[PDB]
Parts: C-alpha cells; structure tokens; sequence
C-alpha cells in the first residue's frame, strides 16, 4: 500500500515454508526458500502477519518492512520482498542461520578469538554508518537485534523503534543519557548504543547493566559510572566503549570513526595483546 | 520483556 516504494511483491508460488522458526510481535517466524526471477534458489526468513490481524498490526508489520527495504548494504538485513496480495501477509528477508548475536555468543562464551569478535563488531558499525548517513535513527540497536549468519557476518535487524531524523517504552539499559532524559535521539545517541553492543559482544552476551533496577541504571550512568571491562578485554576495545559512552553526545566518535578504529585493530592484530579492585560493580568513569 | 519500558 505504501510499502510497495521500497519493497517488491512477491509471487506467493514463489515461497516454500519449511519450518516455524519462532515467534514475533505480529505472527510467527518461519525459515524457508524462495525461488527469484533468475530460478536461483536462496533460503530466507519469513515473517508472517497474524489471521485476525488489526489495521493498526497490519501497518506496523509493513511499516517496518518499508524501512528495511531502504537500505541495500552488506550489514543490514535484506529484504527480498513482501506478500500483501495474498493472505497470510508476508515480509521475507534474507536468512541467517546463527540467529540473534546475543542469544549465539552466550552458547559459545570464550570460544572465539579476539579478530572474530573484532569480526563481527566492524561489521555492526558499517551497518550503522550506513543507517546513519541515510538520516535514520535505529533507537534500538542492541545485540538481540543484530542477526548473524552462517559465515559469522552480522548485520543490523529490526527497525520497529527506527525513525526518520526530523524536526513509547524505550531500551533503557541501550539508551544514551540525554535520549532518557529528555528524548534527544540523534546519530550519537545511537552511537552510544553501539558501546553497549560492544560490550555485550566482548561479555559474550551478558546482560547490560545485569538486573539492576532501570531506575539504578538510568541513576548510575548519569552519575558517570560506566559498564566495566569484559574479562580479558583488549584496552583498545575498553576505551572505544568509553569513547561511545561519553557524557557529551558530540564528544563521541562518528560510525565513520569506528569502522576506521576497528579496521586498524584487524589490520594490526598486535594492538589487541594489551589487556585491561574497585570500589563498585560498575566504574566511574 | 524487561528490555523495554516507560521511565515512573
């Protein structure tokens, strides 16, 4: 309706399902295979819109759909295409065998090497530099919602939360200091949401902030204390989380500045052999 | 989830 902008309708005889794969806001999660016009074949995910759907669902479930279909990069999740013609409706995007980062780093907690986690975090930020020099704000960027395929390439997912940079419950424990307080969303906000998927990736998804209270964390972090250092942490990685953290929004660096910092970390494998008592869980500064 | 949530 007004998703088909940026998303192609897709041919119905066109999908297999093969297996329910899990459970979304708005119907399931299917993985499956879709032929394209070429009849090459590729496996794919395939969301569909709940029987007895709302309008109200139904354009939430597209709307996501129609910003997804905005970006064309290597770490950000495609989207084939979508099935509004036909009931269930469908959003099919690319697959991504080893699911949810979070979710797969907890099953393999200090089982990769240094250069493989650097890896996947590089990749994060090119997506995210994309996104950014696109004018959109993710709002949600959290290692739950970055996606991670069978070759270890990660890529960014879920743009329920995203919005348009112009003039209701958020992530608190992903959020920066100044879009809590006063709903300040911008580029550097999401950067600041980046420093917490860095830790949650060099922590093999452990849970930012553990289970303090929101009120703690959003107290806390005001205050200037900051996550502290994963276990065996390159110093390197410690200070770029430090750096997206910074009390001053333009203080942090830019997505650009990121991808350039972990490109010279892959580059100089060397720098990541310099490894990281305090008087509280969390540091001060 | 407890990931998401209004600010009282």
């Amino acid at each position: 309706q007004t998703v088909h902008e940026f998303a192609k309708e897709l041919d119905a005889t066109n999908i297999s399902i093969d297996k329910v794969v899990g459970a979304g806001e708005f119907g399931e999660v299917c993985s499956g295979r879709l032929k394209l016009p070429s009849k090459k074949e590729i496996s794919v995910a395939i969301k569909t819109l709940k029987v007895g759907y709302t309008e109200k669902q139904r354009r939430d479930f597209l709307g996501e759909a129609s910003i997804m279909g905005q970006f064309d990069h290597p770490n950000i999740i495609r989207l084939e295409g979508v099935v509004t013609k036909s009931k269930p409706v469908m959003i099919v995007t690319e697959y991504m065998e080893n699911g949810s980062l979070d979710s797969f780093l907890r099953k393999h907690d200090a089982q990769f090497t240094v250069i493989q986690l650097v890896g996947m975090l590089r990749g994060i930020a090119s997506g995210m530099k994309y996104l950014s020099d696109m004018g959109y704000v993710h709002r949600d960027l959290a290692a739950r919602n970055i996606l991670i395929n069978s070759n270890l390439v990660c890529k960014v997912s879920d743009f329920g939360l995203s919005r348009v940079l112009e003039d209701g419950k958020i992530p608190i424990r992903w959020t920066s200091p100044e879009a809590i307080a006063y709903r300040k969303f911008t580029s550097a906000s999401d950067v600041w949401s980046y420093g917490i998927v860095l830790w949650e990736v060099m922590s093999y998804g452990e849970r930012p902030y553990w289970e303090m209270s929101n009120q703690d964390v959003i107290k806390a972090v005001d205050e200037g204390y900051r996550l502290p250092p994963p276990m065996d942490c390159p110093a390197a990685l410690y200070q770029l989380m430090l750096d997206c953290w910074q009390k001053d929004r333009n203080n942090r660096p830019k997505f650009e500045q990121i991808v350039s910092i972990l490109d010279k970390l892959i580059r100089n494998p060397g720098s990541l052999k310099i490894i990281t008592a305090r008087p509280s869980n969390l540091l001060l500064d | 989830w407890d990931n998401y949530e209004f600010i009282w």
